[PDB]
């Protein structure tokens, strides 16, 4: 009744902070993007 | 002196509650402010220094707007301010949020609260908690509140007053997940169990109290009567009693098995005043009809393993005797064949109060039957079948592993469900 | 759960906004200077889910007002209900997107997205209980489209918990102010597959098609389009800002809609439909209400539901009526109707009632569907896209902004399988 009660929390904490950090990966993976074309938007132009 | 603490968790779980602290002041004569002008009521109510009557329980919602309700209410002197807990978030009919996200930051102060309480009793017998299988509140809240209360209480009583689902009142798609998550997390921590279909009760309003819309104050009400008929024993010192322990003992066969059938009667409307009075005969046959049923099931179809008569009001044990004698001629009533003793039957000499303004009329006598018949896995079937029809797609699972919930956890449920229904068909086989 | 941030973003968004502000503050009984003049309980009960409470008897909306262009904001100030708005929540550049999504996702919004955030972050830390928000703009456009997706990436990144809620209106070619809708549209359905948790498809196809063949409106104006937008925004928020059981809060709404993540678009439904002027009427009862759920002729997203299933229903009710009534009729219309409902999701379609109706009718009904048919609205866009994107048509515009191909092949795509996947549990049976 400890470690059921203990390491079925174990497991939340495990799960809940990844579930909206694999979520927040993704959210670094598309600013990834804003600048990855911003950019580019003056590599094409600062070069013709 | 015997003390029993009320727990009402979820917004199901509070109204009754609200419910059934109104009849038991009307029914030992105190104020809505705890002032009184036997003694066994102390079993449910502390006394203050002010000769103060302060009802033994905990009300808990993760949202405010339920409890709000009662403490701007009639009886908001009648609790004392600290037993009626709320958090801000609810748990939007999500298990998960109620076990875990927003249960786990309240279940420390709510537990602390239980404590106090608990100090104040010199006998405590145990808890009755009561709650609705379909919000993330009544679900989610309930069962974590009772894996802490079997680790601080170590092997002290826990009845359970469950609001099992009716679509014609169901709030909730998510209902059939939260109704067996809490089911299997409960199962091993209670020892008693009394659940109260919402479409039987809905029901029984339609049907003998002539209400076309019946709406929750009619439902509690209802259920509020049922419930003091099984307290009534304990709040009350009559010729035949039944203590925490003696319900069980005489219901629960089996550790699993500990689910009674409650079937109440008369229910008769606040109109007419010649549908009244009903003899004893006539409230026992009621007891056999399903129709009066607080869980909608065919016993007819299965075996009983107990049967518990609790009569109140103008009742006399050969009366008593006479009715179930001519009810043992009706062949119709199948026992399991490792049951000889059926009929274990209470008296309490006091008859069934009303709320004033109330659909229901005054009787002379009532009675509740509790019986232990496999016919209640009917009630679990129903459950377990609409569990399946979305689990096989997993629709809505995302909303409970979102909220780190394991997929694993939805299959354990469900196999320990599948594991009653096994049990319940297990126990009416004959040797 | 109890406030709601409200963000309107771009012409159209602001313009809706506008007019959903003026519509619930009437059934509020607010008046253009924030103070209550109503005369029941019930108007003052949930008031601050949409307002604030401002020192004294006024009552402020929670919304913040976005436009890269600062005209609209100039147009929504001048308005009958402009004065009610917190000045400080004024948030508008000077240089416009140009109805191109790159600019307002990459160039330009991104210039102007943390001085929104900014006044977000103001209302969202001034909240007892933050529930989430509510973005009203168009996809067709630039600000509303591009930056208005952006908006919803940055606020999803800062409050990932909170319900991301959408009122979303789709470009036609019948109300059409430029050639390249068909890729903004798709370059927004692409973001809020992923960033929203529920999208109320709200289609110009549709309205015009209302305006033109039902209300015999012969040449339908953006007032007239928004006066249905306003009468359903009202309708499907019934819940959330008056005392009720069901759909109560956002996540509650969710939990009951939504049970796969990405099939999170609403067909909304109204019944009657009222014309600007149409201030006659005498008509409707509860039979007639129940009747137009199914009725393609009422739906706000130009798709028919008896081309598909209804996963997930959610009914309101508005008006004084009998509520067993409205449970036999709705009964009905389940057991008559039973193949266009999923069978296994069970009790799928739930009601509610309130008492309160909307302005100038004395009986109206709100539906929000989670419909397999919704993808008829995605399939078009899909195809009008293709038909530019074939002959890379435009391009130019949005390859000059930094863009790439690639963006706009997994934007199609991923839309595809959004059509993909409704048709899928359109075709799914409870064999089990
Ligand atoms: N008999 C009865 N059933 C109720 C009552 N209130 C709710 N229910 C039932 O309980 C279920 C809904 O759960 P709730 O108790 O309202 O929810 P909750 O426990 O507060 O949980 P959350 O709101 O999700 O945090 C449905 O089956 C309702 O029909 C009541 O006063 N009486
Ligand atoms: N219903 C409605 N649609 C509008 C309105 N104004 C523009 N639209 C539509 O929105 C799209 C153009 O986007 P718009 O909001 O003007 O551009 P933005 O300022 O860059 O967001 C097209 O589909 C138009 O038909 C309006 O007031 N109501
Ligand atoms: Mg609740």
């Amino acid at each position: 009744a400890k470690e059921k009660l203990a390491q079925k929390m174990e497991s939340n904490k495990e799960n809940r902070k990844y579930q909206e950090a694999e979520l927040l990966k993704h959210l670094a993976e598309k600013r990834e993007h804003e600048r990855e074309v911003i950019q580019r938007a003056i590599e094409e132009n600062n070069n013709w | 002196m015997r003390e029993c603490i009320s727990i009402h968790v979820g917004q199901a779980g509070v109204q009754i509650g609200n419910a059934c602290w109104e009849l038991y002041c009307l029914e030992h004569g105190i104020q809505p402010d705890g002032q009184m002008p036997d003694d066994s009521f102390n079993t449910f109510f502390s006394e203050t220094g002010a000769g103060k009557h302060v009802p033994r329980a905990v009300f808990v919602d993760l949202e405010p707007t339920v409890i709000d309700e009662v403490r701007t209410g009639t009886y908001r002197q009648l609790f004392h301010p600290e037993q009626l807990i709320t958090g801000k978030e609810d748990a939007a009919n999500n298990y998960a949020r109620g076990h875990y996200t927003i249960g786990k930051e309240i279940i420390d102060l709510v537990l602390d609260r239980i404590r106090k309480l608990a100090d104040q009793c010199t006998g405590l017998q145990g808890f009755l908690v009561f709650h609705s299988f379909g919000g993330g509140t009544g679900s989610g809240f309930t069962s974590l509140l009772m894996e802490r209360l079997s680790v601080d209480y170590g092997k002290k009583s826990k009845l359970e007053f469950s609001i099992y689902p009716a679509p014609q009142v169901s709030t909730a798609v998510v209902e059939p997940y939260n109704s067996i998550l809490t089911t299997h997390t409960t199962l091993e921590h209670s020892d008693c169990a009394f659940m109260v279909d919402n479409e039987a009760i809905y029901d029984i309003c339609r049907r003998n109290l002539d209400i076309e819309r019946p709406t929750y104050t009619n439902l509690n009400r209802l259920i509020s009567q049922i419930v003091s008929s099984i307290t009534a024993s304990l709040r009350f010192d009559g010729a035949l009693n039944v203590d925490l322990t003696e319900f069980q003992t005489n219901l629960v066969p089996y550790p699993r098995i500990h689910f009674p059938l409650a079937t109440y009667a008369p229910v008769i409307s606040a109109e007419k005043a010649y549908h009244e009075q009903l003899s004893v005969a006539e409230i026992t046959n009621a007891c056999f009809e399903p129709a009066n049923q607080m869980v909608k099931c065919d016993p007819r179809h299965g075996k009983y393993m107990a049967c518990c008569l609790l009569y109140r009001g103008d009742v006399v044990p050969k009366d008593v005797n006479a009715a179930i004698a001519t009810i043992k001629t009706k062949r119709s009533i199948q026992f399991v064949d490792w049951c000889p003793t059926g009929f274990k039957v209470g008296i309490n000499y006091q008859p069934p109060t009303v709320v004033p303004g109330g659909d229901l009329a005054k009787v002379q006598r009532a009675v509740c039957m509790l019986s232990n018949t496999t016919a209640i896995a009917e009630a679990w079937a129903r459950l377990d079948h609409k569990f399946d029809l979305m689990y096989a797609k997993r629709a809505f699972v995302h909303w409970y592993v979102g909220e780190g919930m394991e997929e694993g956890e939805f299959s354990e449920a469900r196999e320990d469900m599948a594991a009653l229904e096994k049990d319940y068909e297990e126990v009416g086989v004959d040797s | 759960m109890r406030e709601i941030v409200h963000i309107q973003a771009g012409q159209c968004g602001n313009q809706i906004g506008a007019k959903f502000w003026e519509v619930i503050s009437d059934e509020h009984g607010i008046d253009p200077t924030g103070s209550y003049h109503g005369d029941s309980d019930l108007q003052l009960e949930r008031i601050n889910v949409y307002y604030n409470e401002a020192t004294g008897n006024k009552y402020v909306p929670r919304a913040i007002l976005v436009d890269l262009e600062p005209g609209t904001m100039d147009s929504v100030r001048s308005g009958p209900f402009g004065q009610i708005f917190r000045p400080d929540n004024f948030v508008f550049g000077q240089s416009g997107a140009g109805n191109n999504w790159a600019k307002g996702h990459y160039t330009e919004g991104a210039e102007l997205v943390d001085s929104v955030l900014d006044v977000v972050r103001k209302e969202s830390e001034s909240c007892d209980c933050l529930q989430g928000f509510q973005l009203t703009h168009s996809l067709g456009g630039g600000t509303g489209s591009g930056m208005g997706t952006l908006l919803i990436s940055k606020i999803r990144e800062e409050y990932p918990d909170r319900i991301m809620n959408t009122f979303s209106v789709m470009p036609s070619p019948k109300v059409s102010d430029t050639v390249v809708e068909p890729y903004n549209a798709t370059l927004s359905v692409h973001q809020l597959v992923e960033n929203t948790d529920e999208t109320y498809s709200i289609d110009n196809e549709a309205l015009y098609d209302i305006c033109f063949r039902t209300l015999k409106l012969t040449t339908p104006t953006y007032g007239d389009l928004n006066h249905l937008v306003s009468a359903t925004m009202s309708g499907v928020t019934t819940c959330l800002r008056f005392p009720g059981q069901l759909n109560a809060d956002l996540r509650k709404l969710a939990v009951n809609m939504v049970p796969f993540p990405r099939l999170h678009f609403f067909m909304p439904g109204f019944a009657p439909l009222t014309s600007r002027g149409s201030q006659q009427y005498r008509a409707l009862t509860v039979p007639e209400l129940t009747q137009q759920m199914f009725d393609s002729k009422n739906m706000m997203a130009a798709c028919d539901p008896r081309h598909g299933r209804y996963l997930t229903v959610a009914a309101i009710f508005r008006g004084r009526m009998s509520m067993k009534e409205v449970d036999e009729q709705m009964l009905n219309v389940q057991n008559k109707n039973s193949s266009y409902f999923v069978e296994w999701i069970p009790n799928n379609v739930k009601t509610a009632v309130c008492d309160i109706p909307p302005r100038g009718l004395k009986m109206s009904a709100t539906f929000i569907g989670n419909s397999t048919a919704i993808q008829e609205l995605f399939k078009r866009i899909s195809e009008q896209f293709t038909a530019m994107f074939r002959r890379k048509a435009f391009l130019h515009w949005y390859t000059g902004e930094g863009m790439d191909e690639m963006e706009f092949t997994e934007a199609e795509s991923n839309m595809n399988d959004l059509v993909s996947e409704y048709q899928q549990y359109q075709d799914a049976t409870a064999d089990e």
